[PDB]
């Protein structure tokens, strides 16, 4: 009786809809035609003014140049987590300008994540490992093997899990591994959503994949970007999620699964890094620009020479912080 | 929720196709007994009936202590078929045509209700129609009225110039 | 998918074209059989009003039973026409047979 | 002429007084022991409340190959293949069901979002018509 | 191809059906008579040598209707025609309108081949048929004492 | 019974739709009628300076 | 039910409801006129004085005041609770033929055979204004704002003049012959119209053309004035005719209810101002209240 | 199959919830209109109490016959409990004969 009230009410409110929209398409033409003939926060003006501050060319070596990876401890933004090129994994602290560990153990390192513990780390690496490091033991305590480049690291909200994609077309939460059959293709990038339930994985062919991490199955798809997808960030109001590819960046409001507004920069410029501080959005790539979500351009810098691998928000956004393949660390 | 069915008679299969489309785009965003029951469903899942006595049937002469038994049982089993087939025939056809009499009760009473809910249903179904037929002429009404502004406010601003 | 919405449609629609129209017919000339033979009591549509016959019509009907007649000859009605127009009416009427008689147009009235 | 139960065809049907259903009474003595109330109202009912019903008699013609033989064996195998191949698929029915069911309420939602989303575009279009005439 | 019963106040007539020719004249009049449509019902018309047609619910003349909603359409072959006295046929308002009314010929009728759906010949019942057509009327050709259908049986 | 049920159920949810589509429609007229009621008067009003 | 009253002893001519739809008023060649009740169908006050026959009554939007238009120059007025005379607007030197009211039941507009129009206050027996013509006048219709008044004459030429000016404005064209009654919907956005040529035609009131012609309602020798009107929601049109028939259409140019009943010529049709009946009279000494259930 | 009233067959049939009994419903219901009684018991009843005879609900029956599992075990009773007689003509015969 449910089954047959719904279906009868289902194609009887389908037929809502076929009405609907010959009615709105009448309003088009019509138009056209007649037409025709926090406290603490640092707030935009503050954060407008925002200059380079310091450039750290050392934290990795002189001979393998660049630093590739960045992210900042959560629990304090001082200290500062690199991954270089020269396959090495560095603990930067931006008060004293110390480096507090190298961390070494076979190709170049293209992810970081920062716990908030800030004794543990992790890394990951076109070797295909992600290695969980101790930063006071200056040591590797897991190596965690993907049969393929891993493309992307994500720290679970609960402290106790990492996701990663890879080149090899999975996912995996480090306990699971996952492919999706009819997508079959290299996943780019992953990133939870802030509560922990549900993530995304870019890929290849131009899709983020929304997954549901209880039942590892995927329950949303969001096309329109042309390209691989380069990297994805989903905002702390819990509702946006902004994702770029190869020369946009689109974002999408998760409660309507639309994407509602898409920024366009020329087809040159490679959007490599995107991260939210909810007030500020941060992309880098080709160079570092900062906007404001709320009414979608605050600060631009063009300090890097070649690419830009890493861009991050300091506490209550009182700095940023960019890495480069030109081997600096650059605070503002 | 208001949808027409007897009034929207240009609702084509086309149409039907276009939304099943967007409802499809929503839907890409959305993503007690014992014993008895374990062996009842075993026998179901597994596709296989418990073997019976297949016994009594075959036998054979010359056989032993054990087939003197399986013997005996056929006399005796043979002996009450006889007695079964006799009160069978004492009244014969008689007791299978007064159960089949008992049966054509039993079928027209469906066929009755058939009736009582084809007419109940038809009945709803004449309600409709002319709640149907209502509206539709006052959506007619709604709609020319709309066509005559849309034009009327623009001759009033032609002339105004 | 789309086995389950022809079912759907075809059940929407298609039902109330056997049922409806007979009782709403029945109801129809229910209203005219409780207004009488001959007294429209019941106010419909002039289109459903008329209501032919039906039948294959008497073929051996001479001219004479064919009339409907009140009083033998013909069907005689009240009327409620001003008498000065029945007056004014007769005399015009008059003149004309008079002229044929007369074989004379006699002209047009004037002023 | 049958129970409202089981589906039977009733050798002693007896007839509760709360709501007017026919039941075999080893069936209705069951469920009035198991929870006291009638199966179908859920009204309060006991075993004194029912009324038992008289008939002609109910009459099965015994197959003229019937012996002990078969009923043992043929027929008796055939009742319990028949009511455990029934009930198997019978429950694969209800799995159906609830998952079709998922796949309605679905479908459902996902159409009042269509709907909600095209209300507001609707008449802002036709609202905009109404002040391009200004 | 089955028959049906009528049983009048005069006497029983049986008829066979035609519906290997006309499926749904046969489909219509055999749906009504099995329901109790037909039952209680006056012969309105009847001419002597002519017809005495029927099927009128309201008793009007202007009454009856179809199965199927309110009226259908002829199917009109040359292999039947009205060659006969006692012969079962629709009658109709025009081309295209069938109702429950039919009616049965007392004598030849060459000019109503092609307007009317015939439907079936009587069987049994011929001198009733002659007997009912030969009743006292009215000037509006009704009988004067009303011939009534007591019961329509579907064989 | 199960279309008997469908039909009873499209009846109760449809005769609350329509009373909702009218009242809607019954507005947008409504507005409709003070763009016409006014755009007569600047109109009007042409006549007043002549 | 129906209710064919009887009361009148010769043709009667105009019947109408008060605005509120509690009362008929009626009166013709008796030279009296009789209030009635809607809902038991009873007779109250035999208004008499008039010493010519009525041709137009029209009830005050207050509910109280009647007025008429005798052949005898005379415009009366009546307290319809109590039955006094008022007043006698004494003024045209000829047959009136049509009146008409405002919202503000002060000011009237009569019709003479003069070929004068007239407005009247209530207050003054005197008239405010005079508009001489040609040809004798016959109908008259007064707009909702209690500016435009339509006048209707021989000509079939349907004239329209404003209260301020006094002017020309506009001729409706493409009537051939005669009006006998203009009428102005419930919102002040149309007229209607019966001329001699039996085209029931609607007319515009601000561009000025057409709408619809009906056709379908005969005039003939008689030379009655008949009657239209406009519908309480204006969705329907109800003309009677001289074929002793109600000629009611559907506005969108669609005969609907043609019922007939009268015995002799029908005048002037009315509808109730909320549910659905229909005052019919008719020279004949009877009226109908036709219903729709 | 029968109405216990009249003797015919009932075209109506409605069961009483006072003395279980399959009635005709247009002869019990002027039984009922004559006095508010059951005719076989005498006890009271009225028209609302009267039921008609209906499809059970949403189970579906088949007719009463000799594979329908409780026919068949009420058939082996008959088997069981003839049989149990016969044992007694043996048994009282051999008290004779010893």
């Amino acid at each position: 009786q449910e089954l047959s009230t719904a279906l009868y009410s289902l194609d009887a409110a389908l037929r809502v809809i076929s009405r609907l929209t010959k009615e709105r398409d009448e309003a088009r033409e019509a138009l056209a035609k007649f037409s025709d003939n926090l406290s603490s926060k640092r707030k935009r003006t503050k954060l407008q003014p925002k200059w380079a501050t310091d450039d750290a060319v050392s934290q990795l070596l002189q001979a393998t140049p660049s630093t590739i990876l960045e992210n900042l401890e959560t629990e304090s933004t001082t200290s500062f987590f690199p991954s270089p090129e020269n396959s090495s994994f560095v603990l930067c602290l931006h008060k004293d300008e110390l480096l507090c560990l190298d961390i070494q153990s076979e190709g170049s390192a293209l992810a970081c994540c920062w716990l908030t513990s800030s004794k543990i780390a992790v890394a990951t690496a076109d070797a295909i490992s992600i290695f969980e490091f101790p930063v006071s033991s200056s040591g590797l305590q897991s190596v965690g093997e993907i049969d393929e480049k891993v493309n992307f690291l994500q720290a679970h909200p609960s402290g106790e899990y990492l996701l990663a994609a890879s080149n090899e077309k999975c996912y995996i939460f480090s306990k699971s591994q996952v492919y999706n059959i009819t997508v079959a293709q290299h996943i780019t990038s992953l990133a939870v959503h802030p509560d922990g339930n549900l993530f995304v994985a870019g890929l290849e062919n131009g899709e983020l994949r929304f997954f549901e991490t209880s039942s590892g199955n995927e329950l949303t798809k969001f096309g329109p970007h042309s390209s691989p997808v380069k990297t994805l960030q989903f905002g702390e109001n819990g509702y946006w999620l902004v994702v770029t590819t190869n020369s946009d960046i689109f974002i999408w409001d998760l409660r309507k699964s639309e994407l509602v507004q898409k920024i366009p920069l020329q087809t040159k410029v490679a959007a490599v890094s995107l991260d939210i501080t909810q007030l500020l959005v941060s992309s880098d790539g080709e160079t570092l620009y900062v906007h404001i979500y709320v009414k979608s351009r605050c600060m631009s810098q063009t300090h890097v020479s070649s690419i830009s691998n890493l861009v991050w928000l300091n506490e209550l956004h009182q700095l940023l912080f960019s890495t480069s393949n030109g081997a600096i660390l650059r605070l503002g | 929720l208001d949808s027409l069915p007897y009034f929207e008679s240009t609702y084509n299969e086309e149409d039907r196709s276009a939304a099943a489309q967007i409802v499809e785009e929503e839907l890409k965003r959305s993503g007690s007994d014992r014993l008895e029951n374990a062996i009842v469903a075993a026998g179901k899942g597994e596709k296989l009936a418990a073997i019976d006595v297949q016994r009594y049937i075959q036998l054979k002469p010359p056989g032993t202590r054990e087939s003197l038994l399986q013997s005996a049982v056929v006399w005796e089993y043979q002996k009450s078929r006889n007695d079964n087939l006799y009160l069978l025939e004492k009244h014969g056809e008689k007791a299978f045509d007064s159960s089949l009499e008992a049966l054509e009760v039993q079928l027209e009473l469906l066929e009755k209700e058939l009736v009582n809910t084809k007419k109940l249903s038809q009945g709803c179904n004449r309600k409709r129609k002319h709640y149907q037929m209502e509206v539709g002429a006052r959506l007619a009404e709604a709609e020319v009225k709309f066509g005559q502004l849309l034009q009327s406010s623009i001759q009033c601003r032609v002339a105004t110039l | 998918e789309n086995s389950q919405s022809p079912n759907i449609q075809p059940l929407l629609h298609t039902e109330n074209l056997a049922p409806a129209v007979v009782d709403n017919v029945k109801d129809d000339l229910i209203v005219s059989k409780g207004g009488n033979s001959r007294e429209l009591a019941r106010n419909v549509p002039v289109n459903e009003m008329v209501q032919p016959a039906l039948g294959p019509a008497n073929p051996f009907v001479t001219k004479e039973q064919d009339s409907i007649k009140n009083s033998i000859t013909g069907y005689a009605e009240r009327e409620y026409v001003p008498n000065f127009v029945f007056n004014q009416e007769y005399y015009a009427n008059t003149h004309a047979i008079y002229g044929k008689r007369n074989f004379d147009d006699n002209e047009a009235t004037t002023s | 002429m049958f129970c409202s139960i089981s589906g039977e065809t009733p050798k002693e049907p007896v007839i509760s007084r709360v709501s007017g259903n026919v039941y075999e009474k080893r069936l209705i003595e069951q469920v009035i022991r198991e929870t006291s109330k009638d199966p179908v109202t859920q009204q309060e009912c006991t075993l004194e409340d029912l009324v038992p019903v008289k008939v002609p008699d109910f009459v099965r013609p015994r197959p003229p190959s019937a012996t002990s033989l078969p009923a043992l064996l043929s027929l008796f195998q055939e009742e319990w293949d028949s009511v455990a191949l029934e009930q198997f698929e019978l429950r694969r029915n209800l799995t159906e069901t609830k998952q079709e069911l998922s796949t309605a309420l679905y479908s459902l939602d996902a159409a009042l979002r269509v709907i909600s989303r095209l209300t507001k575009e609707r008449d802002e279009a036709r609202e905009a018509l109404a002040k391009f005439s200004d | 191809m089955a028959n049906v019963e009528l049983q009048t106040s005069l006497g029983k007539i049986l008829i066979e059906l035609y519906t290997e020719h006309a499926p749904k004249t046969c489909q219509n009049f055999y749906t009504l008579a099995k329901e109790g449509y037909y039952d209680g019902v006056i012969f309105h018309r009847v001419i002597p040598d002519f017809v005495i047609q029927g099927g009128d619910p309201t008793g009007t003349g202007r009454g009856g209707t179809s199965i199927y909603g309110d009226k259908f359409d002829d199917e009109i072959h040359s292999d039947l025609h009205h060659t006969g006295a006692g012969i079962l046929s629709m009658a109709n308002a025009g081309p295209n309108t069938n109702s429950s009314q039919f009616f049965i010929t007392l004598a030849p009728t060459p000019w109503l081949d092609g307007k009317h759906t015939i439907f079936g010949r009587v069987v049994s019942g011929l001198s009733v048929c002659k007997r009912m057509g030969l009743i006292r009327t009215d000037s509006s050709d009704r009988p004067i004492e009303p011939l009534k259908i007591i019961k329509a049986v579907a064989l | 019974r199960k279309n008997l049920t469908c039909y009873e159920f499209l009846y109760n949810q449809e005769r609350l739709a329509l009373p909702n589509r009218l009242e809607a429609a019954e507005i947008e007229l409504s507005k409709m009628q003070q763009i016409e009621a006014y755009a007569q008067q600047d109109y009007a009003r042409v006549t007043g300076q002549n | 039910p129906n209710l064919q009253m009887f009361g009148h002893t010769a043709e009667v001519l105009v019947a109408r409801f008060d605005p509120s739809g509690s009362y008929f008023a009626s009166g013709g060649m008796d030279r009296q006129i009789l209030l009635w009740n809607v809902f038991d169908v009873k007779n109250y006050g035999v208004l008499n004085g008039c010493k010519g026959a009525i041709t137009d009554l029209q009830w005050s939007r207050d509910s109280r005041v009647v007025y008429c238009s005798s052949s005898d120059t005379h415009l009366m007025s009546w307290d319809a609770v109590s039955g006094q005379k008022i007043r006698k607007h004494k003024g045209h030197a000829g047959v009136v033929n049509a009146l008409d009211v405002l919202k503000v039941s002060e000011l009237l507009t009569s019709v003479s055979d003069d070929c004068t129009m007239k407005v009247w206050d209530s207050r003054s027996k005197d008239c405010i204004k005079t508009i001489e013509e040609k040809y004798p006048l016959t109908a008259v219709a007064i707009a909702q704002q209690g500016t435009q008044v339509f006048i209707g004459g021989i000509d079939g030429a349907i004239k329209i003049w404003d209260l301020r000016n006094n002017h020309c404005s506009h001729v409706l064209k493409g009537h051939k012959d005669i009006i006998t009654s203009l009428a102005i919907s419930k919102d002040g956005s149309s007229l209607l119209s019966n001329s001699m040529d039996n085209t029931v035609r609607i007319f515009d009131v601000k561009a000025q053309r057409q709408l619809q012609i009906f056709e379908g309602a005969i005039h003939g020798q008689e030379h009655n004035l008949l009657g239209v009107a406009w519908s309480r929601n204006s969705r329907f049109v109800g003309a009677g005719s001289s074929d002793k028939n109600v000629y009611v259409w559907s506005a969108t140019g669609d005969l609907r209810y043609v019922l007939p009943g009268h015995e002799g010529s029908v005048n002037h049709v009315d509808f109730h101002p909320h549910q659905d009946i229909i005052l019919s009279c008719s020279s004949d000494r009877t009226i109908f209240l036709g219903e729709l259930n």
